[PDB]
RNA sequence: UGAGGUAGUAGGUUGUAU
DNA sequence: ATACAACCTACTACCTC
């Protein structure tokens, strides 16, 4: 007793039929249907018959509309009651919905009292449905990767997302503390304001004629020794908090522009403040990334991290680049980089090679060891314990911390 | 602390109306939409590349496993996912001899030996098209390693009008007339016999083949006619659109070609996908903003399209681009608009580095992740972990995509759950899904075409000619 | 170009003041 | 033409699927 039976409506469940039949013989059971099992010029009611007394464990009904009320099927599951009754097997008939248009109400008496399996919602969880209630009875299969991969592709394309919170960590630095107030000083001429506007000893840019500095007018003196005469005046006085949130207007300058100006003197402090730590720099196509030398660490296992090591022969070092944004909320976004140096204090001139290496190095390290790197990267920079300062006396803060995600599912590897 | 919404994953339409979210694993279980009855297959090139070609198509009948099927669902042979035949007894053969081909490759020029290159593969299959009696379905163009190698804008030989790429041009000699072809690699079908220092394959189709299998097989059939999917959960009457600017480079004058795909869903219940074609160009260099003119010309021939497959006018049309328009594009915009369309344009771009890492785990975020900036922000993790595959489609932290609504007013949960839906109507690939919206992706598969080529006056609309 | 992804390298446009 | 920010494309070289 090896087959499976499945009846249905002869010409109108012929594709369904047929899908379920191929795939159970997939699977190595043993299916009989009167579609591909049926021989010709023979007794078919009488083969039919025989074959559902003496040969069927299980009885699988295809219930449809076309099926519900068909004389042969109506036969066949007389049959199969009675074998059913002879066998004392509960689950011998397993009805199989097929059919939206037939409602649960409107079912024949002969399996009003059965619990179908639904395929009215997807075929392959029903068909997942029907493998999980045979192995559970313990219907006979003679198998062999064919089959095991086919049955786990089955049980394994329904596979989703469960709902557990999941915490995320970013590479966006959050500003904590800014200056008090935005300082545009009418320096005149100041023999030309300083016209390089970037050997300062402060972040310095000049819109109209105002240099627009976070800092005082004296604080320029060394640089500027004519705004030591320069009256102090340093006018508008823009408070933080009111540009910030997109309430300063008028023809004196744009909103937008006031931002923009804001970042730019972030970035510029930024720059700075690297320059000022004594870390080697990299000049890129769109950027400039700041790498530590292999003395700086000892030994270059920070919080048991790494940020050096040797690739074949040559020394790869973890790098960073950072870049102020006021857009959603004033943060500053961090990059990662890998640099290789042939040397202890050197560079490969061929930027090919440097990629090449770059590519290869960065294909074994995963998010893991990229956020572990780039935390203690970020912890190394920072000056306090829970944040540190760009110099504008005027300072602003920045957590060491980068400001974290939430999220309501997650996977379970 | 902020909170990271999930947009649940879109499926697709396959045979018997069942669905799905894997194509891999519908097209095994299922099958494709529409059924043809066969693929009749012409081959272009040398005695070898028609072995070449036999041995990948005999080989490709039979079941092929990968070395895990769980990431990889092995492909269970053409007839028994497409349920049509593509034998080797079907294959029209054409013959290009080594000599003439020797005899265009070496010309110092890259522009002249691409020209006349293109020209001897391309006036064989012209000529089996009109003067023979057989017919073809997909013209498998074989191509050597010397020939791709050397057919580059930058490639240079070592030592002793048209674009000077090879498959672009190769592409848009054919755009009149309308021959759906495939251009291979020797080393894609024979990568066990293409070695380069110690024995060992460039290429290592080794524990992918089954995924090379399912790429080419899908390609193929929809090339050939098929419909291997549909997209299930597409909407009602609103209609998506895509831009995508190219650089027309020396051709006539620095110029940009903007070019176009539409999509949205028939009376049918089917799924309407093609392209707006003709480029529209402007003249300015470095300007991806459309002119009036144009933009009334284009935004006319999508509402035409529309009305002509439909009967009506669009409820919704959403408008995806990588630019952000400006007030004159968006005013000659409405200026075409009726009263009852409402308009959306949306930027998708890829480039604000946001990556979020995992606190614990070896593996990335996972796909689907949304980060609401605001009711005209967000982020979308396209590429990340799936949970079915048991693999990120990305090895690397992925980045995602900064979805702004730059135009209108609309849900932006709406936009975000149309693009990730979007994202899984790529038929040149059988993957799980991809980064970027499909008509993004097609409008780029289009320009990168037409400005290959200046005597192009009436492009075909379907797919099949260019991708 | 079987196909996606991640990087790097060059160039350009707009706006703000000289 | 100089300085910046904020956007844009064309072109390779690796990596895996
Ligand atoms: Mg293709």
């Amino acid at each position: 007793r090896n087959k499976i039976f499945i009846s249905h409506a002869t010409p109108d469940d012929n594709d369904f039929t047929r899908w379920l039949a191929l795939k159970l013989i997939g699977l190595g059971y043993e299916v009989w249907c009167d579609i591909l099992f049926l021989d010709k010029g023979v007794d078919f009611w009488s083969n039919i018959e025989k074959v559902i007394r003496e040969d069927t464990c299980k009885f699988l009904l295809v219930s449809s509309s076309y099926s519900n009320q068909r004389e042969g099927v109506l036969k066949e599951l007389a049959v199969a009651a009675k074998v059913k009754k002879q066998l004392k097997d509960d689950k011998f008939i397993i009805p199989l919905a097929i059919d939206e248009q037939l409602s649960y109400d409107d079912i024949n008496i002969d399996i009003v009292r059965l619990n179908a399996i639904d395929f009215k919602m997807s075929w392959a969880r029903g068909l997942k449905d029907i493998l999980e209630a045979f192995e559970k009875q313990k219907v006979p299969k003679e198998v062999a990767s064919k089959s095991n991969l086919l049955y786990q592709q089955i049980f394994l394309h329904d596979k989703s997302v469960i709902e557990k919170e999941e915490i995320y960590d970013s590479n966006w630095l959050s500003i904590l503390s800014f200056p008090e107030e935005l300082r545009f000083h009418e320096y005149n001429w100041m023999l030309p304001k300083r016209f390089d506007v970037r050997e300062l000893t402060f972040p310095a840019v000049r819109y109209k004629n105002y240099l627009c500095t976070f800092a005082w007018a004296y604080d320029f003196t060394y640089h500027l020794p004519k705004t030591e005469t320069y009256h102090k005046s340093k006018t508008i006085r823009i408070p933080t908090e009111e540009i910030l949130s997109g309430s300063y207007d008028s023809n004196f300058i744009r909103n937008a522009e006031c931002k923009r100006l804001i970042v730019q003197l972030l970035n510029k402090a930024f720059e700075l403040r690297m320059k000022d730590k004594e870390v080697q720099e990299y000049e890129m196509s769109n950027k400039t990334a700041y790498w530590l030398e292999k003395g700086k660490l000892e030994k270059d296992k920070f919080e048991k991290t790494m940020l050096v090591g040797k690739q074949k022969d040559k020394n790869w070092h973890f790098a960073i680049s950072g870049a102020s944004k006021l857009y959603p909320f004033p943060v500053l976004m961090i990059s990662s980089h890998i640099f290789f140096t042939a040397d202890g204090k050197k560079l490969i001139d061929s930027s090919s090679v440097q990629h090449s290496s770059r590519r290869r190095q960065g294909k074994n390290w995963w998010n893991n060891t990229w956020r572990t790197k780039l935390l203690a990267f970020i912890k190394y920079l920072s000056d306090d314990d829970t944040s540190f300062y760009l110099e504008m006396e005027e300072k602003v803060f920045v957590s060491n911390e980068p400001v974290k995600f939430k999220g309501n599912v997650s996977y379970n590897i | 602390m902020k909170e990271l919404i999930y947009i649940e994953e879109p499926k697709i339409l396959f045979a018997h109306g069942q669905k799905c979210t894997d194509a891999r694993d519908g097209l095994a279980l299922f099958g494709p939409l529409n059924n043809l009855y066969g693929i009749k297959s012409g081959v272009i090139g040398t005695k070898q590349g028609l072995k070449i070609f036999r041995d990948y198509l005999d080989h490709i009948q039979k079941p092929i496993y990968n070395s895990n099927s769980i990431t990889r669902p092995m492909f269970p042979g053409f007839e028994a996912v497409f349920d049509c035949k593509w034998e080797s007894t079907g294959i029209t053969f054409k013959e290009v001899t080594n000599e003439d081909i020797g005899k265009f490759l070496y010309n110092s020029s890259t522009h002249k030996r691409t020209y006349d290159l293109v020209s001897l593969f391309i006036d064989k299959i012209i000529s089996a098209n009109k003067n023979e009696d057989e017919n073809v379905d997909v013209w498998f163009v074989i191509v050597p390693d010397e020939i791709y190698k050397y057919c580059r804008p930058n490639s240079v030989l070592p030592k002793e009008n048209y674009d000077a790429q090879f498959h672009d041009q190769f592409k848009a000699r054919l755009l009149k007339h309308t021959i759906p072809t495939q251009i291979f690699r020797e080393s894609t079908l024979a990568w066990r016999d293409f070695k380069n220092a110690f024995g060992l394959p460039i290429r290592d189709f080794s524990k992918i083949e089954g995924h090379l299998a399912w790429t080419i097989s899908t390609a193929a059939f929809y090339k050939a006619g098929g419909k291997p999917w549909k997209l299930s959960d597409v909407r009602n009457g609103v209609c998506y659109l895509g831009l995508v600017y190219k650089k027309v480079e020396k051709s006539k004058n620095p110029r940009n070609a903007c070019c176009a795909a539409q999509m949205f869903l028939d009376n049918g219940d089917g799924t309407v996908f093609k392209g707006e074609v003709g480029p529209w160009y402007n003249p300015k260099n470095g300007q991806y903003h459309l002119e009036p003119k144009e933009a009334k010309a284009l935004l006319s021939q999508s509402l035409q399209s529309y009305k002509e497959q439909i009967g009506e006018y669009p409820k919704e049309v959403f408008i995806h681009a990588k630019t952000r328009f400006n007030h004159q594009e968006w005013d000659a915009f409405l200026e075409v608009t009726p009263k009852e369309t409402n308009l959306v344009g949306v930027t998708i771009s890829k480039t604000k580095p946001l990556k979020l890492y995992k606190t614990e785990g070896d593996y990335t975020i996972l796909r689907g992740n949304a980060y609401v900036v605001n009711e005209r922000s967000a982020f979308l993790w396209t590429v990340g972990y799936v949970p079915k595959i048991q693999t990120a489609l990305s090895m690397e932290v992925p980045n995602p995509l900064f979805i702004e609504i730059n135009k209108g007013e609309a849900d932006i949960k709406q936009v975000l759950k149309d693009i990730l839906s979007l994202t899984k109507l790529n038929y040149n690939a059988c993957i799980f899904a991809d980064g970027e919206p499909v008509t993004l992706r097609f409008a780029d598969k289009i320009g990168e075409i037409l400005t290959a080529s200046t005597d192009i006056k009436t492009p075909p609309l379907a797919f099949k000619y260019y991708i």
